[PDB]
């Protein structure tokens, strides 16, 4: 899946 | 629990050499340990904190995926029957999953939120209850569904309200708070137009306010601000 | 044990699948269970079980070695006291590493090495016995060390013999047994020369049998070669 | 510590 990006590591 | 003989400091102590060590889930542990003595903890003992359980969670989600990804490549028109095996073995992790994201919401329903009063401790906490149901809604199919759903969107919310108060457009928490909130959005509420709106509004605010800031404080809000602007760029 | 009710191919299967989540906890466990199945394993299962553990027992001694470092920084001359943390936790890791290592050399023992009639099993878990213990001498201090270093050398110097007797100088199990054993002399058993001398034996009786092999042989038994050659290059 | 190379991975 396409992840966007979110806050803090991983 | 299984860390009530160690002392507070000693948990911090080795919650932070677990992070050097790249021991993550020792690293929740001990940072578990230190919550259940009943203090409220420090700013650094809060990233603390949610590093851990990140790192952790976040194995079990890339796990997961790559596993849901297979079965339902199993389930498609034409293949060929591999038995119970992909189903039953994204279910064990699927239920680890769902056991870290409760052991967090526990211990910050029992009693991180409760006792935090300002709005840097309390922000960050109804942050982080928004952002374990919304892993929890990432793999959620059934009669909860729509109700973890509206577990983390309410939980975002209260952090909104409150960070829209209480804290500057550059706070890093507010700004962390409304990207993951803006993804929330996207992908788990299928609401994309607010997910944009929201993350185009935090982005121009913030770039306002960067005057105030000195040079540390500004590359610390920059670097929230460039992953608004990633998503950003995916979703328009 | 844990795994006793799971069907052997469905262990392995899910072994597999663990391999693809880079879940190798799971892994391992999956082809411990295998193992105890009581049946020989397949060239692939072996594989799959000697993945498994090597990445489980990588991350221990990786983390293991960041621990030691700081431990022995906070025992040298002018350092602030910190109490027993550092070295509790250091005890932890090794701990839970001797865990793994004594699980491995456990199924080896009972009984995939008695069970082992052709050379290309035989060699593969009498080189595991070696490496497995090889680990157990990098974190041993007190009165088993030198029989510890013992063991894997005996472990190392069987395989040797039957893998000089029974396999082509390019055989991939022969080739990584003897970069492992090389190593093994370097900085186990301090002898550096021991270890130059196996490398560049090892490397050359290789190079003269390549042409025998086909495209893909080539290609696996010069994956291998190269790591003779880069550790010759920092020795040498 | 430097590490040298062992077969297989990490
Ligand atoms: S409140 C001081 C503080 C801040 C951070 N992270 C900032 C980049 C904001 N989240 C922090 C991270 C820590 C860690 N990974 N050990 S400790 C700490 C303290
Ligand atoms: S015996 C066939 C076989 C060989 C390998 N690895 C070769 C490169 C030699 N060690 C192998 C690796 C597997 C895995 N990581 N799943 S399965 C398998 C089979
Ligand atoms: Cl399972
Ligand atoms: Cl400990
Ligand atoms: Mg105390
Ligand atoms: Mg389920
Ligand atoms: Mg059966
Ligand atoms: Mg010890």
């Amino acid at each position: 899946k396409l992840m966007f990006k979110t806050e803090g590591p991983d | 629990g299984a860390m009530g003989s160690m002392e507070r400091a000693s948990l911090i102590q080795k919650a932070k050499l677990a992070e050097q060590a790249e021991r993550y889930e020792d690293m929740a542990a001990f940072m578990k340990g230190a919550v259940e003595k009943g203090e409220e903890l420090s700013c650094e003992e809060r990233n603390l904190l949610s590093v851990a359980y990140k790192n952790v969670v976040g194995g079990q989600r890339a796990a997961w995926r790559v596993l849901s990804s297979i079965e339902q490549k199993s389930n498609e028109e034409g293949s060929e029957e591999k038995g119970p095996e992909v189903r039953e073995y994204r279910e064990k992790v699927e239920t680890e999953l769902q056991g870290v994201c409760d052991t967090v919401l526990g211990l910050l329903d029992s009693h991180l939120i409760k006792e935090a009063g300002d709005a840097e401790s309390r922000v960050f906490y109804l942050k982080m209850k928004g952002d374990y149901y919304r892993y929890l809604a990432e793999v959620a199919t059934g009669d909860d569904k729509k109700r973890i759903i509206d577990s983390a969107r309410s939980a975002y919310q209260e952090a909104m309200d409150i960070s829209k108060k209480e804290m500057p457009p550059t706070n890093p928490i507010r700004l962390g708070l409304a990207l993951n909130f803006s993804v929330f959005h996207y992908e788990i509420a299928n609401s994309p137009e607010e997910a944009i709106s929201l993350a185009k509004t935090t982005f121009d605010e913030a770039m306002a306010d960067l005057h105030t800031l000195s040079e540390d404080s500004y590359k610390d809000s920059t670097l929230i601000m460039q992953l608004l602007r990633d998503n950003l760029t995916l979703w328009t």
